[PDB]
């Protein structure tokens, strides 16, 4: 029979990895055409400088990523391990994001 | 056709490794993106402001790093 | 015969005292001030520098990067506090699992 | 073709101050990218809350005084005491100097 | 009347406004449409809350507004509420709201 | 004698415009402290968005463009939307006026 | 021949109702004034405080508490509890941002 | 005797009311007045500076009230 790993210890490599490295976690075009689109509503014709949507996407990556430290910590404190809406909305409320 | 899921599971999963998150119940990738959608809106819509405002029609960096600190979200390394 | 140096000060003091001029932030503006605040603005450049290139000496690297700040940063109980709520790009996270998610005796 | 507009920078001053600290530590550009907007964002934080109090008491002129005060308001512990060292110092050696 | 103000129709003061952004250290210069166009400003947000307040007191059965009656016109609607956010009103109290997990069947 | 400073407040425009959105009601002096302090907030914030959109477009001159900037970025969406209703309205009125 | 007495939980309930209803200051004010120069003599001593000050101090702390404690609720609740705890508090305090 | 003790059981009990709170522990009360300590040495701390650079021995309500903006949870009725 083949090898197979524990669901949850390649996960808590993901992790480990993940939090190693620095990279951009979102595809780059997708999150490009996304920004356009947003921003397409509030004028339309807009150009953006290349830098300008590597610096949202620099600010939007690292709040989702402090958002689900939260949001973890949130899960945690249910004593559960999944992450889940309640918890994104708790710490959305908490934050004042929310209301 | 209108991108917003182009944000992709695998994506908003890395995101959360990244976070700390070891198990990621599945209607969090639909949460996860109304959450990114309004936070893209938001700051867009103050660099868009500061764009109208310098007359123009491109988007600066700066019209960006000026409208995250008025969102509080001081973004260090592109200018200012 | 310059201003930085009669202050012995490796930043611009007439720059930092322009600034203030033209910043808009008072009527009239000492000539301490910006002695002071460029000596300040130093140190501050100084402590992080120090931090950031012990990170990189602990890569094993010599040029300091976004993630040599971050970590000094967010491995300096003061530095973290004062630079909360300052999204440093390209520097990451620090290494933290939640120990709830660890292995089990071990 | 012309020539690109000057775009001012703290970078020299930010080698010379590694340079002291690490003299065998370089920096990327990005990395300095960051420790311009570092300096910039306090020298912004530390000049408002100087603009701050001289308003609350009436005060036309951000002398060395509205600094220190605001240096005291804005940082953490043992940072403020040695940035009120490094100024307190810094003036010292200006005023003797003439 | 030869007051500004006046002239604008506004009962806030444009003059004491246009002397303010000179003393407040904002920028070097100010012209005469921005203290006309900010005093207009500082007037409706306090129109819409005296609106709001002022039915928040004839709510109770007064005549004077007091800071509850600021507190209530404020956390209800959405918009003030987002405004005010990080503010503290001083002996507002809290709005009225219990959970409902904490309830009786 | 004759002390106290003379202190400014905006406290009777609040009093004129409360008689015209309710003639038949009025305003304690705990009230008024809000009032006042909800003017001075407001002011401070507007002016220095203002501030900073000019130094951002290294424009010397605080125009009423640069408020109603200001004004949009700080207000949220109906509420913006009618301050500057009114705010332009005042200019118009007022540049008629001379 | 009845010794009518209320279940635990019921005098909570209209404790809230009341409070939530009601703007005056909560925490005693003497014991609060002390305290207030207790706190400012590790800074600076023989300090005086206008009445108004010390107002603007509780005024502070109370609704600061009163918001601490709505959102220690919900982490309560979260929990699948009623009874606030210490890490009720402490995870509010996280998530608000006020310690590592 | 530390004034703290001062700030009562039931002080703090009527405080968690407002706050829409059913049930409490009774650690609460020992992590309540740390809390509590920790939010007014912050705010004394700030207070007490714009007091002594002011030159005074008086703390104003407008000390009290600078602290408060700077710590980010302004306060109306007191000077804004
Ligand atoms: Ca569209
Ligand atoms: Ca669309
Ligand atoms: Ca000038």
């Amino acid at each position: 029979k083949p090898h197979r790993y524990r669901p949850g210890t390649v996960a808590l490599r993901e992790i480990r990895r993940y939090q190693k490295s620095t990279e951009l976690l979102i595809r780059k075009l997708p999150f490009q055409r996304l920004v356009r689109e947003i921003a397409q509503d509030f004028k339309t014709d807009l150009r953006f400088q290349s830098s300008a949507v590597m610096a949202l996407q620099e600010a939007c990556e690292a709040y989702l990523v402090g958002l689900f430290e939260d949001t973890n910590l949130c899960a945690i404190h249910a004593k559960r391990v999944t992450i889940m809406p309640k918890d994104i909305q708790l710490a959305r409320r908490i934050r004042g994001e929310r209301a | 056709r209108d991108n917003i899921q182009g944000i992709t599971k695998p994506a908003i999963r890395r995101l959360a490794r990244r976070g700390g998150v070891k198990r990621i119940s599945g209607l969090i990738y639909e949460e996860t993106r109304g959450v990114l959608k309004v936070f893209l809106e938001n700051v867009i819509r103050d660099a868009v402001t500061y764009t109208e405002h310098a007359k123009r029609k491109t988007v600066t960096a700066m019209d960006v790093v000026y409208a995250l600190k008025r969102q509080g979200r001081t973004l260090y390394g592109f200018g200012g | 015969k310059t201003r930085s140096s009669r202050a012995g000060l490796q930043f611009p003091v007439g720059r930092v005292h322009r600034l203030l001029r033209k910043g808009n932030y008072s009527e009239r503006v000492g000539a301490g001030a910006p002695v002071y605040l460029a000596a300040v603005l130093e140190y501050l450049t100084a402590e992080i520098l120090e931090l950031a290139g012990n990170a990189a000496r602990d890569n094993k690297k010599t040029r300091i990067i976004p993630r040599h700040l971050q970590l000094a940063i967010r491995n300096d109980e003061e530095l973290n506090k004062l630079l909360g709520r300052v999204t440093i790009a390209q520097g990451g996270v620090l290494p933290n699992i939640q120990a709830v998610l660890l292995p089990k005796k071990t | 073709k012309r020539k690109r507009s000057r775009k001012e920078s703290y970078s020299i001053y930010v080698y010379k101050v590694l340079k002291q600290v690490h003299p065998d530590t370089g920096i990327s550009s990005k990395a300095m990218g960051i420790m311009n907007s570092f300096v910039n964002d306090i020298f912004e934080r530390i000049a408002g809350e100087a603009s701050r109090l001289a308003h609350y008491n009436k005060r036309s002129t951000i002398t060395s005084r509205e600094i220190q005060t605001a240096v005291r308001l804005l940082l953490p512990g043992e940072l403020a005491k040695h940035a009120v060292s490094e100024g307190t110092k810094a003036v010292t050696k200006y005023t003797s100097a003439k």
